[PDB]
């Protein structure tokens, strides 16, 4: 004598992170800002230097 | 072509980085050995094409010698 209630079916899909990769480890080595600039910087002078 | 839009140009190798004659000229002494062995009139472009030569000091040496010095092989001084 029990009234059965409709089921209720979840639509619902499961949200992504914040790191765009799997690991936190692999992430960090795809965070290292790459370019022409930043070797520009580092070797600024040799005269300097010398 | 793939050559010259890959590696930088010489003179700006020399003038926004900075790398050293020795390591400079052994990138491009194969490109400038082609171009003047294929026109003549191709001559007076590159040795006009020169950058400031911050690790050496030209103020008394002779730059009929030391261009001449650094961009000839020992692949036309000796022979057997």
């Amino acid at each position: 004598k029990e009234k059965i209630p409709p089921p209720a079916f979840d639509e619902t899909f499961k949200k992504f992170t914040f790191i765009k990769m799997g690991n936190k480890l692999i992430n960090n080595v795809w965070k290292i800002p790459t370019g022409l600039d930043k070797i520009e910087q580092e070797v600024k002078k040799p005269e300097g230097v010398y | 072509k793939a050559f010259e839009e890959n590696v930088l140009p010489f003179v700006e190798l020399n003038n926004r980085f900075h790398l050293s004659t020795p390591w400079t000229f052994h990138i491009w002494r194969d490109y400038l050995d082609n171009q003047l062995n294929s026109n003549e009139n191709f001559s007076i472009d590159e040795l006009i094409e020169g950058a400031e030569f911050s690790d050496v000091d030209l103020t008394k040496i002779s730059k009929d010698l030391f261009t001449t010095f650094w961009r000839l092989s020992l692949y036309d001084i000796h022979f057997d």
